[PDB]
């Protein structure tokens, strides 16, 4: 359709004002005194929301310049939120202020190509400085710290987080789901855990329990569906011979042999259960390779060859104990070689590696959780529906959080490690002068996150921001308290990854839109 | 024990070809059923229309061919596969 | 599409006109002097309520912001309903005085985090004080009265309910249902009472009733649809050696085999009478092998593996009497093992705990109350169809109150037990100011549902609140005679759940609801 073209400072206004009115929103929560933002939402009732990237995209202004600079800036946001998951506002407060700074040195005259390049080095001498100040976070207490401050000051999500790391690994993978309860619930599980039942009720050896358990059993794993007793009746035989019971994972055990087969498990011959493949094409095959690995077994396949007829008991998998239920499927201590094991994980690590999609790597995470560490489930409990989104988005934040504090480090919290950054770069200049304002006006913005969370305290900006330049070291400001002192001590820790993230995508975007000029959008 | 009546035969199949000529391992349908075996059991001889017994030109531990088909039926003896089939279905005598 | 951004007091003035709005036509039916709402809809004639959870629902305003304060607010009526089904009103009633009362303290300039943390402290030492104050409710005196008063003082439902309980036990399912009369029905049917009549007309023993009865009769069950005669014609032989009556219970009994069997049956071989098997797939198994163990017989199977052919007389299950309707079967005295029906209680029980689902947990309760206990109906009598359903939303009312006293116990009514709760918790502090002024805030919102009673009655609520602060003990306000005694003694008792569900919901939505600074809608 028909565009509306705006050009120079009248479009930089109008773009200004969207960005205002996107970070206005989002930084309202910054700092443990933040607080809350409603989003309303056509289905179901408002979000009552503190992270920065849903009110970010919640954004959308009728001006349709200044929705540019709304979804422009809010796409800050959304990085942040991709990238290291945490930092969103921090992102949106410190993209915000390099705008008005950088617009404020373009209305000077100067050249803005320039200043974005005073910027971008900036923010590169500024990340070079965040990996030299950073400390690596291994220990659990710096992890609670981590995860309590990201979970605005919750010193049990946080204590909570650092248990659940600690008992799965550092391999193991956390996810947090909704639960029933009013209290936070962790649910850790250990070896393969797969989400497929019984295919018939009348295995079930504990009634009492609805769970069958099975000692030192063999394991079968058919890639194939089976539904005739012939193919397997060979291995049925033997294993009767050895007397020991079997657990089948199969694509499809079905009709005729899985009615042989319940009906000899309750004659007493055989112990025998069959559960479902998991998974679906090109991803069941796999981690059913991973079973066997486990098991130290190997897969029954036509493509590999060997049929289930030719199937001995040196074929069939090996673990100590097994435990069917409805929903899932537990085995333990399935006895495999360990090199075998290691070898396998080194594999799916590449395979991660290789993967440039959040699905397939997340997945493949999950297979080497399962077959080496643990996965833990951290159930959310409120007595509510809005408290239970709140406060989900509060542990997925201080989980990210605690992530990234293991991947690259940990710098003291509030601001203060971008803070240190900018008094280090007090020397840095760029190739003229236009180049030096834009790097100066990035450190100036790199004040900004804790300038914003003094304000959302209600005390002065300036005078807190003065105060801790002064300071030496990880000295800071305690927004909860409003004190100061060394933010180590005070455990107001955060992650390298996501301060360096969201200064580096704030001053990517930043440096974009001070570049501008002129703005084409579609006639209201 | 089993042995056959009139005009018929037991044989026992012969090992499926695992590998092909040049070393190549066939496996499935590539390793498709032999048509040979070796012979168990030969009947008295086909009745015709006399009423005489004619004595059957196979013998007993022969390797032959059969065809098979609707002619041909399985069996389990001693716990082991073996066909059932007529004079006609034998095709031929493997020697040497 | 684009969205208007309100801040701070702006955006809190309008979302708290909104909860005035919803907490307004929800509290006009607070207490017994409580009045009705009208809810227009859309299909149908209008609904006369005096549940505080239908206004709720009903309330949706043009403003926006307005519509997000009605929505966050109706939130915590629905999830008072979905937990306990009463207290409603009390929950809206106590969620719209902590908004208001919070409010004043966030534009008094307290840190609105620490004041949700403040009511989060108040109310979990409520919770508490309420589980320490509560007193069980066993007795059928004093569940009459809980039935009595949470169905707006109507001592008919009360007593009625009262008689239902005791009718079918602790185990029983009683639920409302629609009636013919102007009257209540109490309907209660004890064992197996499945619904599904005789497959042919023909099977009526006794015609001037429609009823075929069943003297000590074997039972077939036939998991699988039989349309032969060949199959249980072992079984058929057999019981005619026997002589007595076999009942089938199977998926479906059709063609040959059923015109087989009546014809047998008129002519007095067999009393045989054959039903179609309740329920529909991964049920009816269940609920067949509940029959199986009430009747002590083995269901029929083809996974189980026997068939009907070598199906005997020991396989067949036995009871006492059966009768068979056109839309019911009723089983009484299966001879069954008493440790087996037990043990399938237990069994069922922890499928219970195990259900994450209303659908299938109450399936799953139903299924006990016809395999243990009974089943209670009570219809609902009304000479309209808008008394009808008020009269139904108060019984239903009751029954959730009973159930929530019998689980948690009582406590004094009228909002009595929350002014005790906070006489209780003068001393609590928290960990700054704005913490303690939470707690306040938190203190004063337990007697509005006290003040708001007596607003119902016409009387001044600051006095009586006063007078019963005064008070110790479960002394409070008669707000039916307008008197004063031992709410007790009186008669007027509140489920302990209930009251705890109601503070704990209003309390976790109203906090959230006050740590807000911005709301962002759709533009108008
Ligand atoms: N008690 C505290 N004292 C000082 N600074 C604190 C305190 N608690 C948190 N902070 C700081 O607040 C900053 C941002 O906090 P918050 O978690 O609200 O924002 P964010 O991470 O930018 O947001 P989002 O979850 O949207 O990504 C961090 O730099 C953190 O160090
Ligand atoms: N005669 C009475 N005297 C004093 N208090 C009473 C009397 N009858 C009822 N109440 C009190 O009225 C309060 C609320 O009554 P009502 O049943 O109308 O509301 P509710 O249970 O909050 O609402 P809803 O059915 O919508 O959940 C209860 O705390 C109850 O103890
Ligand atoms: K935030
Ligand atoms: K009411
Ligand atoms: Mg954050
Ligand atoms: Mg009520």
């Amino acid at each position: 359709a028909a565009k509306d073209v705006k050009f120079g400072n009248d479009a930089r206004v109008k773009m200004l004002r969207g960005v205002n009115v996107l970070a206005d929103a989002v930084k309202v929560t910054l700092g443990p005194k933040g607080r809350n933002v409603v989003l309303d939402k056509s289905f179901g009732a408002p979000t009552i929301t503190k992270d920065g990237v849903s009110v970010a995209r919640e954004i959308e202004l009728e001006d349709k310049f200044e929705n540019m600079g709304a979804q422009m800036v809010k796409e800050v946001a959304s990085k942040a939120n991709d990238a290291a998951g945490d930092g969103t506002t921090t992102a949106t407060v410190l993209a915000q202020a390099i705008i008005t700074e950088g617009l404020k040195a373009v209305a000077a005259g100067m050249n803005p190509m320039d200043l974005k390049r005073g910027i971008d080095k900036a923010v590169t001498a500024a990340v070079e400085e965040l990996k030299a100040l950073s400390v690596p976070c291994s220990d659990s207490k710096a992890i609670a710290q981590v995860g309590t401050i990201s979970a605005n000051s919750d010193e049990t999500v946080g204590k909570l987080i650092a248990e659940a790391m600690d008992k799965v690994g550092k391999e193991g993978v956390i996810t947090v789901e909704d639960g029933t309860g009013l209290q936070d619930e962790l649910d850790v599980v250990e070896g393969m855990q797969f989400d497929r039942g019984y295919l018939s009720p009348y295995f079930i050896n504990k009634p009492e329990t609805g769970a069958v358990e099975l000692e030192s059993p063999f394991i079968l794993l058919a890639d194939k569906k089976i539904s005739n007793i012939r193919e397997m009746l060979p291995v049925l035989e033997a294993v009767a011979k050895a007397g020991k019971p079997l657990l089948i994972i199969a694509e499809d055990v079905e009709g005729e042999a899985l009615a042989t087969l319940v009906v000899n498990t309750m004659r007493g011959i055989v112990k025998v259960a069959a559960v479902k493949a998991p998974g679906f094409g090109d991803r069941r095959k796999a981690m059913l390779q991973d079973i066997a690995t486990l098991t130290g077994g190997t897969v029954i396949s036509e493509e590999i060859g060997m049929e289930l007829e030719k199937a001995t008991l040196e074929d069939l998998g090996q673990a100590k104990r097994v435990v069917i239920n409805k929903d899932t499927t537990t085995i333990i201590d399935g006895v495999g070689e360990e090199a075998a094991i290691q070898g396998r994980v080194a594999q799916i690590r590449q395979q991660i590696e290789e993967a440039t999609s959040d699905y397939d790597r997340e997945k493949l995470q999950e297979r080497v959780a399962k077959l080496a560490g643990g996965v833990a489930v951290i159930k959310v409990g409120a007595a509510t529906e809005v408290e239970m989104k709140e406060k989900k988005a509060r542990v997925e934040d201080a989980l990210h959080a605690t992530r990234a504090a293991v991947e690259e480090g940990v710098v003291a919290g509030g601001g203060v490690a971008l803070i240190r950054v900018a008094s280090k770069l007090a020397d840095l200049r760029g190739q003229n002068e236009d180049q030096n304002v834009g790097i100066k006006v990035a450190l100036r913005a790199m004040e900004a996150p804790l300038r914003q969370i003094v304000l959302n305290c209600g005390e002065e900006p300036s005078v807190v921001a003065n105060t801790v330049k002064g300071g030496d070291g990880n000295y800071g400001y305690n927004a909860a308290t409003e004190e100061y002192g060394n933010m180590i001590d005070m455990g107001i820790l955060d992650p390298t990854k996501v301060t360096r993230s969201a200064l580096q995508y704030a001053a990517s975007v930043a440096g974009l839109m001070i570049t501008t000029e002129c703005m084409v959008t579609d006639l209201p | 024990n089993i042995r056959p009546l009139h005009d018929r035969v037991i044989v026992k199949r012969k090992e499926v070809e695992t590998k092909s000529a040049g070393g190549i391992v066939l496996t499935g349908s590539a390793a498709a059923k032999s048509t040979r075996g070796e012979v168990l059991a030969v009947g008295n001889g086909r009745i015709l229309e006399n009423g005489e017994v004619k004595p059957l030109d196979v013998k007993v531990g022969d390797i032959v061919i059969f065809n098979d088909g609707y002619g041909v039926k399985s069996e389990k003896i001693d716990n082991e596969e073996v066909l059932i089939m007529s004079e006609s279905d034998i095709l031929a005598i493997v020697e040497a």
